[PDB]
RNA sequence: GCAAAAACA
């Protein structure tokens, strides 16, 4: 409650936080009793002098560090939980102040410190009288009677007696009002006591049906899915330029080329080429960032939101209804197989430059040999070059994102072959990109060198002709807006190499486990279901197409793809189980194919994986 | 997909790691979460009766239902009270040591819990500033609120904090003070009840985005108490998904003339079919059969009753389109598919008595499932973590196995668990299964990560970034997710990314400055050749270079100097361990920083243990400063002059 | 004393400009150790590239031994900020320190390096091993220390005057002497936070789940990432 | 235009 009158204030806020009184059974009474004990200590340790310092020093409610100091100076050491209340330099004895119900039944607590006994109305044990002096006894009697009159005034005799005879007990109390608040939304009390007898009923259930044949996925019907990715993939090419810096190569390309459009898309107007030529020469003279031209307005979507809002406000009318979004279902495009067969094509260079780690032991040598051989087998492939292109483009675009600008920045995609020459894949132009949040979409105009054009595959791209030293190339311009998260993710696209490598190692090491001898040159016969027939092939080509699939899945990752993969892990497990002559049983209303089919809407690689699953046998003998 | 399914030299289980979308952008949730929140809230009401009747379920307080009401051909929300009682009693009779350890935790460790651990929580809704603040700020403001409105100092223990909350709930009027925030018992009750909902970001493996809810700081102490008790129960039972257990069951062998099957499955609408009153009954049975006092039962039952009265925030509005226009409108203004819940709208929040939310009671739900497992005729091996489970049946007959599987499904339905039929697969001769991203095939359990390691520097400083990247790769190797080749390749990729991020590649300002001033590259972040190898992941960068002679002694003395102006992570302090980089909150921040700065100098022991030492900060600092001054073995007059200035 | 005087006006200044801050309980320190307004970002690695390239990346304490401009290149912002090349500058034309300080700081890290290079490797055996993850102590320690007594052991080493007899009793006597004789060059007001970390790692016996083909001694546990795997096993003598 | 059940421009 509040401060008792007989207890001094300073003692009260000293005792305020010595112990957590609120979670004690009689915490207020215990606090008052402790205040009594400390006050008795203070009146015992009144102003005195033994040899220049008071003979009585107080240890109660003092910081343990100073108590330890004072004990060290006196060559004594007391435990924390049995520290005496006070210490006397007269006899050099530690006294603990105790309150007891009666004086006759009082035994010493321990031999390491003496006990001062009081009976709550002033009288003290004869040991106290022999130890202390008359004035101290009179003062303690006065304080004790002034406390006892307070106890009788508030009728706390039972609580005081309980506090004296025992230690603190823990509790947690909930009042009536909070209890009524708790009981508002439940049919039971705070401690639920339902009257029903504990019993578990017998409930009729359905049966479990065997999955005799594997589920067949549904191929969607509709227009074929166009190529929807940040860059071009297998159709990307590069222009060979004389050795030098990026600026020299850009100047070489700009000064010795001309652009004429051959295919124009409404999504990417043919006028936006004026932007690209404005950023080439600007980069040719050493300025990666240029000013704003008129053609940028329709190329980077500047002030598009306000115009769209104005048009909608001035045109739309009727009655408010729910959004009811929809996603257009699309079929498997023919270009996925072409992308697969082209991404694995052999290359003259390695395209995978990674600094070798150190070697200190033979395990390190084994690991480095495995990594080097994997780099050899998946390096001279088109997919590796496209991975490096994506890495460079995403990295250079991401490095220019955080710095807020209002001007167009050019980020050339240039690689160095192991001969010094420059390889120009394209140029990505970044708009104002007032990116406030990590999911905000920065505008981009991507010009990229093509290998072959296809209106069906690239409906939103604008294809121009490019003449450099009597050499013909295709230049594709695409207007996109792309997020910082996705650009950062594709700036570390090289991690896609991890998943195939695992498989490769998991084969090679396995062969070692078959003979306790590493080979690092094994190219075993992996048997697969190809074109609907069980036939074998080499490990290297299989790893190459695994890397092609993983790259395609990575660049085409979306909620549909992740849902499809997560729900297809179960079907893959079931198929592997049915290879091993194991039966698969299924719940009553169970259709594992439904979860997968929910995820097959318009993702070209999800559809490609679905077709690959459907081409395999659905029944095993 | 046929390319991912080998038929020789390797099995599809090992190649199932290829069915993962690493190195690709994780889906991000855009715009309003109102539709997802409302759908999550409305699922339990449509699932209470076999024939959907939302109106008749919207006036149900306790989700208790008869066995005939249970939907065996579809999801069922609610529980059978007698079933919960008997199952909890059976779960108590078994697992005696686990409940003994719970008793020990209650008697000993529970009173010693400090509410300062609440400061280590994640984002909270501030009922004072009406914003989202980090856990330390919300904890500090809540403690100050309790101090002001309760006129006593809150003890460091968690029980003291909970008692303070329960006491402040008894006041007609509370204030916060200039601000002068005016409250009420009903307003504070609503603040306690309200759950703040948000999108679950960076979530993979799902077509549709999910939502996660946070409780208020007022109820978080009780939530932590009950969840800690749940941890102590779950860590001591063989059916929990926390250690191993999957590997142990995989290694288990059964005689030939037996039928062993393996059911791998998930749970549909795990949080949309669980009622907090079942958790109340389970906990009450546990504590009552443990012999705990009534205040223990009250303390354990408060959180779930506050959850029964939850006011989960329903986002920022449903999307309505007139023509090409788009608008956000709260539930109730115009007809929609959630009109049935219009009667439950309280301001921008909606009342919901049935159903849970994700990220609220992850372990009590697991406990409920595990007590549902305990039955006389379920003589199998069950391991469940949240909504994922694996079960091993060892029966003498196929019909017996099917009976046990159906009994398992029904007994989980008795409390509202509802395994998804399409996501549950039972392999008949066992030996193949999936559980918690771990694939079991023929007594081999392979761990597959949901997320690939970032393989990029974390962003603190070169030394810690290198150490943490190497530690992450080493951990991935230890879990089995990576091997020799993958480990070394990941190391090379991380080395390239680490060198690029610190301008250690090509020609940059840093490399140009090093070249002009003739500063040879001696560290990996400086452009030197990597010294770390596959076998050297735990070794420090500064070390292993002095040992190999790559770093002579005087440059070590130059860079290891503690007096340099710039200064588990086992990286030695060095000059390269640098640091890169709300009206009345920044001044309070800097004041608290200064107070923390005067400590850690006068109080070395807080660098090893907790603060303890009851008393005011000013008085403790003054006393310790004195103790230092007159333990400085100086002259007495100098000591007197020094204490003369302490005021 | 000058250094003791350096703890007075800071106390008086803190008590003056932050009155309500000192009025809080001393146990509140455990709460406001981490009191920060800054939101806990979801991915700090995203902005590292920008932060490093940002002008004046490093925040440095005020200093005099680092020039404002060195060889026609700005270093400090004249707390002040530092150029990205400042740590590179300090590696060649900086102030050295005692060899004992270097040895003490690198202690418990050079020990791991010495253990790695003082052990012999057997031939790699390839087979169908079954690595089962078992909880073992991750790193070898100078002396075996019961957990929950590590904080009491560290108190004796660093602040034996601010302790209790109860803490003294349940502290590993025998590892304190080893810690004192190897940490005393760095047991000052500076590197007090650091020296605790090295000392803690010296006697920390935490358990980690590691692949196991044969039962791991503490020496082999810290290097278990290459001793065993699904397909290979190397024996250590 | 990005994108996917609703946000960026």
């Amino acid at each position: 409650t509040d401060r008792p009158d007989h207890i001094d204030s300073r003692v009260w806020e000293l005792s305020e936080t010595q112990e957590d009184w609120i979670t004690q059974v009689h915490g207020h009474v215990r606090r008052v009793v402790e205040c009594w004990k400390y006050t008795i200590c203070c009146l015992i340790s009144n102003m005195h002098t033994h040899r220049g310092a008071p003979q009585y020093d107080v240890f109660k409610w003092q910081d343990r560090s100073t108590i330890e100091w004072i004990c060290s100076k006196k060559k004594v050491q007391y435990p924390e939980r049995d520290t005496p209340d006070l210490y006397d330099n007269e006899r050099a004895v530690a006294y603990k102040v105790l309150l007891v119900s009666d004086l006759s039944d009082h035994s010493p607590t321990s031999g390491i410190y003496h006990d001062l006994a009081f009976n709550l109305e002033g009288e003290a044990e004869e040991s106290c009288a022999l130890v202390l002096r008359g004035s101290q006894l009179q003062d303690i009697k006065g304080f004790l009677c002034r406390a006892l009159e307070w106890v009788v005034s508030n009728n706390l005799t039972q609580e005081v007696v309980e506090t004296i005879s025992g230690e603190a007990k823990l509790q947690f109390s909930v009042g009536t009002t909070f209890r009524t608040l708790l009981k508002r939304d439940t049919d039971w009390d705070v401690i639920p006591t339902p009257r029903v007898e504990p019993n578990v009923p017998r409930i009729e259930g359905r049966r479990w049906t065997q999955m005799k044949k594997l589920p067949l996925l549904k191929e969607k019907e509709g227009p074929p899915s166009p190529w929807r990715a940040l860059l071009l993939g297998a159709d990307s090419e590069y222009i060979v330029c004389p050795p030098g810096t990026d600026q020299e190569a850009i100047s070489w390309i700009h000064s010795q080329s001309e652009i004429e459009c051959i295919r124009e898309s409404k999504s990417t107007p043919a006028s936006v080429i004026t932007c690209l030529t404005s950023s080439l020469q600007s980069f040719a003279e050493g300025n990666p960032v240029r000013s704003r031209i008129h053609e940028d307005i329709i190329a980077f979507g500047i002030n598009k939101k306000q115009e769209k809002k104005q048009s909608a406000s001035s045109s739309a009318s009727g009655e408010w209804k729910r959004a009811e979004y929809q996603v257009e279902e699309m079929s498997l495009p023919p270009w996925v197989e072409e992308e697969m067969v082209l991404l694995r094509s052999d290359q003259e260079d390695n395209w995978i430059e990674l600094e070798k780690n150190a070697i200190y032991t033979e395990v390190d040598g084994v690991a480095e040999g495995l990594v080097d051989k994997y780099i050899e087998i998946v390096g001279r492939t088109k997919v590796a070059s496209v991975i490096e292109k994506w890495q460079i483009a995403a990295t250079r675009t991401f490095s220019q994102l955080h710095t807020d600008r209002s001007r167009i920045t050019a980020c050339p995609i240039i690689t160095r072959d192991p001969s010094g020459n420059c390889q120009f894949w394209g140029m990505v132009l970044l708009g104002p990109h007032h990116v406030k949040r990590d999911t905000d979409n920065a505008p981009l105009l991507i010009a990229e060198i093509m290998g072959e054009d296809t209106e069906e595959k690239y409906p939103k791209h604008s294809v121009f002709s490019l003449k450099v030293e009597e050499k013909q190339f295709l230049l594709s311009l695409k207007i996109t807006s792309f997020s910082r998260n996705k650009l950062y993710t594709f700036s570390n696209i090289r991690r896609v190499l991890i998943q195939p490598a695992s498989i490769y190692s998991q084969v090679v090491l396995s062969r070692a486990a078959e003979n306790n001898s590493l080979n690092l040159e094994v190219n075993p016969e992996i048997q697969l279901y190809l074109e609907g027939a069980q036939r074998g092939m080499t490990l290297y080509q299989w790893v190459r197409m695994i890397l092609c699939l993983e790259f395609l899945m990575a660049i085409y990752n979306n909620p549909q793809m992740e849902g499809f993969l997560a729900n297809m892990r179960r079907l893959h497990m079931s198929r592997h189980a049915m290879m091993e002559r194991r039966q698969v049983f299924l719940p009553f209303g169970s259709r594992p194919e439904d979860k997968v089919n929910e995820c097959i809407i318009n993702n070209p690689i999800v559809a490609y994986l679905a077709k690959g699953w459907n081409s395999m046998p659905n029944v095993y003998y | 997909m046929n390319l991912f399914t080998p038929l020789s030299e390797i099995n599809p289980t090992t190649t199932q790691e290829l069915l993962y979308a690493y190195t690709g952008p994780a889906p991000v949730a855009y715009g309003t979460r109102t539709r997802a929140v409302l759908e999550n809230i409305i699922r339990p009401y449509q699932y209470f009766y076999k024939e959907p009747n939302v109106q008749r379920a919207l006036d149900i307080k306790t989700g208790c239902k008869e066995p005939e009401d249970i939907n065996v051909e579809g999801p069922s929300s609610g529980f059978h009270t007698a079933s919960v009682l008997k199952l909890a009693d059976n779960f108590f009779r078994k697992y005696r040591p686990a409940m003994e350890k719970l008793k020990y935790w209650i008697l000993v460790k529970l009173p010693k819990l400090k509410y300062a651990e609440l400061s280590k929580g994640r984002q909270t809704y501030s009922f004072i500033h009406k914003r989202n603040l980090p856990a330390p700020i919300a904890l500090e403001e809540t403690v100050e609120f309790l101090e002001q409105n309760l006129r006593r100092k809150i003890g460091p223990t968690l029980l003291s904090y909970c008692q303070a909350i329960a006491d402040v709930m008894e006041l007609d009027e509370t204030t916060y003070e200039t601000y002068t925030i005016k409250f009420s018992r009903e307003e504070l009750w609503d603040q306690m009840r309200t759950l703040n909902t948000m999108w679950k970001h960076l979530e993979r493996g799902r077509l549709n985005r999910r939502t996660i809810a946070t409780p208020s700081m007022l109820i978080r102490g009780f939530v932590k108490i009950v969840e800690d008790a749940a941890k102590e129960i779950l860590e001591n039972v063989p059916t929990s998904g926390v250690p191993e257990k999957l590997a142990k069951l995989a290694s288990k062998q059964t005689f030939h003339t037996a039928v062993t099957g393996e059911l791998s499955g998930d749970q549909e609408k795990f949080n949309e079919c669980l009622d907090p009153d079942a958790m109340r009954l389970m906990w009450t049975v546990f504590l009552r059969k443990l012999g705990c006092p009534d205040w223990i039962m009250e303390l354990f039952n408060i959180p779930f009753m506050v959850f029964k009265s939850k006011l989960a925030d329903m986002g920022e509005g449903l999307v309505y389109t007139k023509g090409k226009l788009t608008d956000r409108k709260p539930l109730g203004e115009m007809p929609s598919e959630f009109d049935d819940l219009v009667r439950n709208v309280v301001g921008n929040s909606i009342s919901c008595r049935l159903g849970m939310f994700m990220g609220m009671y992850n372990l009590t739900s697991t406990l409920l499932a595990l007590i549902s497992i305990e039955r006389e005729e379920l003589t199998g091996s069950h391991v469940e973590s949240s909504d994922d489970f694996i079960h091993f049946f060892n029966c003498k007959t196929h019909e017996e196995m099917f009976k046990q599987a159906e009994t398992l499904r029904l007994t989980l339905k008795l409390v509202g668990i509802n395994m998804s039929p399409s996501k549950c697969i039972l392999i008949s001769p066992a030996g193949i299964g999936e559980f918690n991203s771990k694939f079991h095939h023929r007594d081999f359990v392979g761990n597959v990560a949901t997320e690939l390691p970032a393989l990029v520097p974390n962003g603190t400083n070169p030394m810690t970034d290198l150490a943490m990247g190497l530690n992450v790769i080493k951990h991935s190797v230890n879990t089995g997710q990576m091997n020799l080749c993958t480990g070394a390749l990941a190391m090379r990729i991380f080395n390239h990314a680490y060198k690029y991020a610190y301008m250690a590649l090509g020609v940059t300002r840093r490399t140009r400055f090093m070249e002009e001033n003739a500063i040879t590259p001696l560290l990996t972040n400086q452009g030197a050749s990597p010294v770390h190898s596959f076998s050297t992941m735990h070794l420090d960068e500064v070390a292993l270079r002095r040992h190999l002679g790559l770093l002579d002694e005087e440059t070590l003395r130059r860079i290891l100097n503690p007096n340099n102006p710039v200064t588990e992570d086992y990286s030695v302090p060095s000059c390269f361990k640098y640091t890169l980089s709300h009206k009345a909150l920044l001044n309070k921040e800097e004041r608290y920083q200064r107070v923390t700065s005067i400590i850690n100098k006068l109080f070395p022991e807080v660098l090893i243990q907790e603060a303890s030492a009851p008393g005011t900060v000013r008085e403790s600092l003054k006393r310790r400063l004195e103790l230092v001054v007159e333990r400085s073995d100086l002259d007495e007059e100098r000591k007197k002059r020094i204490l003369s200035r302490i005021f | 004393e000058c250094t003791l005087r350096a703890l007075v006006e800071e106390y008086n200044g803190a008590c003056k400009e932050a009155p309500k801050e000192m009025s809080k309980q001393f146990t509140d320190y455990n709460t406001f150790k981490r009191y920060t307004t800054s939101k806990k970002d979801h991915a700090p690695q995203m902005r590292l590239v920008y932060s490093v390239r940002k002008p004046w990346p490093i925040s440095m304490t005020p200093s005099k031994e680092i020039p404002l401009v060195f060889n026609g290149t700005k270093l400090k912002d004249t707390r002040t900020r530092a150029n990205i090349v400042v740590p590179d500058y300090w590696s060649k034309y900086g102030s050295q320190t005692s060899l004992e300080v270097v040895n003490a700081i690198l202690y418990a890290e050079d020990l791991k390096v010495q253990r790695f290079f003082s052990t012999e490797w057997g031939e790699i055996r390839y087979g169908r091993m079954l690595p089962f993850r078992k909880p073992v102590q991750a790193c070898p320690t100078i002396e075996e220390v019961n957990p929950a007594s590590i904080p009491h052991t560290l108190l004796q080493v660093f602040c034996p005057q601010y302790t209790t007899l109860d803490s003294k009793r349940k502290a590993h006597m025998g590892a304190v002497e080893k810690l004192k004789r190897v940490m005393e060059p760095i047991c000052k007001v500076q590197t007090q936070e650091s020296a605790v970390h090295i000392a803690r790692s010296l006697i920390d016996s935490n358990k980690k789940w590691l692949p196991t083909v044969v039962d791991h001694t503490p020496r082999t546990a810290e290097m278990a990432h290459f001793l065993c795997s699904k397909y290979h096993y190397v024996h250590t003598n």
